RNA sequence: CGAAAGCUAUUUAGGUAGCGCCUCGGACGAAUACCAUAGGGGGUAGAGCACUGUUUCGGCUAACCGAUGCAAACUCCGAAUACCUAUGAGUACUAUCCGGGAGACAGACUGCGGGUGCUAACGUCCGUAGUCAAGAGGAAAACAAUCCAGACCGCCAGCUAAGGCCCCAAAAUCAUAGUUAAGUGGGAAACGAUGUGGGAAGGCAAGUCGGCCUGCGCGGAAGAUGUAACGGGG
RNA sequence: AGUAACGGAGGAGUACGAAGGUGCGCUCAGCGUGGUCGGAAAUCACGCGUAGAGUAUAAAGGCAAAAGCGCGCUUAACUGC
RNA sequence: GCUGGCGACCAUAGCAAGAGUGAACCACCUGAUCCCUUCCCGAACUCAGAAGUGAAACCUCUUAGCGCUGAUGGUAGUGUGGGAUUACCCAUGUGAGAGUAAGUCAUCGCCAGCU
């Protein structure tokens, strides 16, 4: 059982700009779609997913995102990785 | 000594008359070496595939057929 | 309707030629010249362009 | 030393390189990898003495898969002429390297070793490097 | 009032002619430009491997299949800008045409996109913008081409720009929180190292071990008249 | 659109009275099989995926109403514009 | 409800595999005498037909199997102003290609015949 605490990211966060700002100060963009809802704009901690990424299991089992009050239940689909250093960059969800 | 250092002379090919202009019959549309355009309502085209207008109108371009080509035409 | 006054900041000898022809355009002549103009798009336009030696209140 | 058989043109523009590599940069037919973290040039000549280091140092244990190949000709005008007459002769041949591609992959050994042989041949090579390990998503 | 150092041709190449660029007179006044909205066609940046080439490993019997890269003279794709047309606001003696008089056709540097050269040159050749030329004042010690700014004349009046406020020399020995010990600041790489500040984690049981990511420093560092690689004092 | 270098690569200084006009008509190349010499390739007959064939000639832009390939009749390879 | 013809549109519309139809229409089918053909051949092009069969074909229905279509988010690139000089960073405007979720076994006009 993993779960990564979110926050909401609404327009005028989104861009590249904005996605910018977002990196440097440690924070990670996500996309959550799937199922009948309309997709889900994210901000995730990086720390957090680091430490999330490092074990086996959470690439098969049901991950809950909590973006306040709100819970998820997805799978990580796809990852976006700098390609010198290898920090994450972004990161897709699937409702499952 | 080298074996290059030759060219041709420019020939100045290309669209002369955009889609919303209006032109009159004989107006040369698009100079081009083989058929980039094809020839539709009111073109005709020459016989180094020059497409000119063969009434007063309005130019239009389009895409048509099932060969998806593109075409150039005059609205009166 | 809405109307907004516009001064001229830094100079504009060395700008691009659309750049002095915006301000040109507006009315300004010379830094700290302000002038006052109509709030339509089309005078947004040119004060968009040379957004950074003018100042709008 | 590597080369293409045949090409179209002899000679080619110098051009720039900028950018990323996006591309050839993760680990896909072994277990552990050497990266450029910087970009420039890297003649046939550093290939080869990379790879015998590397080889010498594992024991022709495992295999080494080479994802680098230089393919771009470089030309040189020979000693004391002057300044026009035409584009010079090629001399020797590079591979354009952007920060993240991978330079050199190995398999069947453990990981010690590989990065033995790691740490001797990025002594060779003309920019800073660093070592990689497979990944899942 | 105010250029050009370009294009085309030349027994031409430091000459000259037509066109481009300046000026004066006449005609004619929104046709013109800037911006918004609307209608257009691209094959560049990037990317990709469908063609043309080239590259790596495997499978199968040169070729087909799987995975993997590259391209000025490859393209299944594909911008931002730029360019062409119509309509509209506001602001500008705008745009056109017809005559008199020219000069100029050796350019230079800086930034961006390139070819050539060694991604050398205060090198050379194009595109495009700024300055000089033909432009004074302030800053960069001094310093055509950089930064700020375009000098009608006069004033022992005032506000600012770039850049600055310990003394030479005008203005803070100003306030708040940190880092540096190297005169670093105030010249330089691969690489080396228990320097020192910060951060996310681990192993073991008065803590200890070594590992990554980072701010600022250290070594690598030898030249000829005189310190002489902060303008100086400091 | 245009755009320079003693920059990178290639061609021309012709051909054709049909290789021009016109009406009508056709569709390449590649592979596998069965067939007398005859074989990996002459000439047949039949199938599956196909634009990779061709164009007097270099390359590029093109080419199904084929601009590619045949047959009959012809001189519009006309005069004034 | 099954058709024939002429179009719009040009794969979300196409290829594959399966299944169905013969009143009418269409197709195969009969004969070459006459019209008309074959660089040979009634194969195709024609003509006069009507014993047959829906075998082939066409046409309509089923299934994403191959194809085609395709977001959102991010990334690359980029105009203008500023800072750096190996090609990046910041503000502001813009924004792909590839890939992912997902979607598709067609929509429509004019006419004539059949039931
Ligand atoms: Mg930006
Ligand atoms: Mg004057
Ligand atoms: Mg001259
Ligand atoms: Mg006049
Ligand atoms: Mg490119
Ligand atoms: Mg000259
Ligand atoms: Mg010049
Ligand atoms: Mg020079
Ligand atoms: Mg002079
Ligand atoms: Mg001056
Ligand atoms: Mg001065
Ligand atoms: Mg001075
Ligand atoms: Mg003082
Ligand atoms: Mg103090
Ligand atoms: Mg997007
Ligand atoms: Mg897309």
């Amino acid at each position: 059982n993993f779960v990564l605490n979110a926050q909401a990211r609404a327009e005028d966060k989104q861009g590249k700009g904005a996605s910018r700002r977002l990196r440097r100060e440690s924070l990670v963009p996500a996309i959550i779609y799937g199922g009948n809802a309309e997709p889900v704009a994210v901000t995730l901690e990086l720390r957090e997913l680091v430490k999330a990424l490092e074990s086996n299991a959470f690439f098969e089992e049901v991950v809950e995102i909590k973006v306040g009050d709100k819970v998820e239940n997805v799978k990580i689909q796809a990852l976006q990785r700098h390609p010198a250093k290898n920090t994450p960059m972004h990161a897709d969800f699937k409702r499952a | 000594s080298t074996k290059n250092g030759r060219d041709s002379n420019p020939k100045m090919l290309g669209v002369k008359v955009y889609g919303g202009q209006t032109v009159t019959a004989g107006n040369i549309i698009v100079r081009q070496r083989g058929t980039e355009f094809h020839a539709g309502a009111n073109v005709g085209m020459g016989r180094d595939h020059t497409l000119f207008a063969t009434a007063d109108g309005v130019v239009k371009f389009e895409v048509k057929g099932q060969f998806g080509r593109r075409y150039v035409k005059v609205e009166t | 309707m809405k109307t907004i006054k516009v001064t001229q900041t830094k100079s504009s000898s060395h700008r691009l030629k659309n750049h002095k022809l915006c301000l040109q355009g507006l009315g300004l002549r010379r830094i700290g010249h302000t002038v006052e103009v109509q709030d339509t798009p089309s005078n947004r336009g040119m004060i968009n362009k040379v957004y950074y030696m003018v100042s709008v209140e | 030393m590597l080369q293409p058989k045949r090409t179209k043109f002899r000679k080619v523009h110098k051009g720039r390189n900028t950018g990323l590599a996006h591309r050839g940069s993760t680990v896909s037919f072994g277990s552990i990898a050497i990266k450029a973290t910087e970009r420039g040039r890297m003649t046939a000549r550093q290939i080869e003495a990379a790879r015998r280091t590397i080889s010498r140092r594992i024991k022709r244990g495992g295999k080494i898969f080479i994802r680098v190949f230089p393919d771009k000709p470089i030309t040189e005008k020979p000693l004391e002429v002057r300044m026009g007459n035409g584009k010079g002769n090629v001399e020797y041949w590079v591979c354009e390297i952007k920060p993240g591609k991978i330079l050199y992959e190995i398999e069947g050994v453990n990981e010690d070793l590989a990065r033995e042989a790691f740490a001797l041949a990025a002594a060779k090579l003309p920019f800073k490097t660093t070592i990689v390990t497979r990944t899942v998503m």
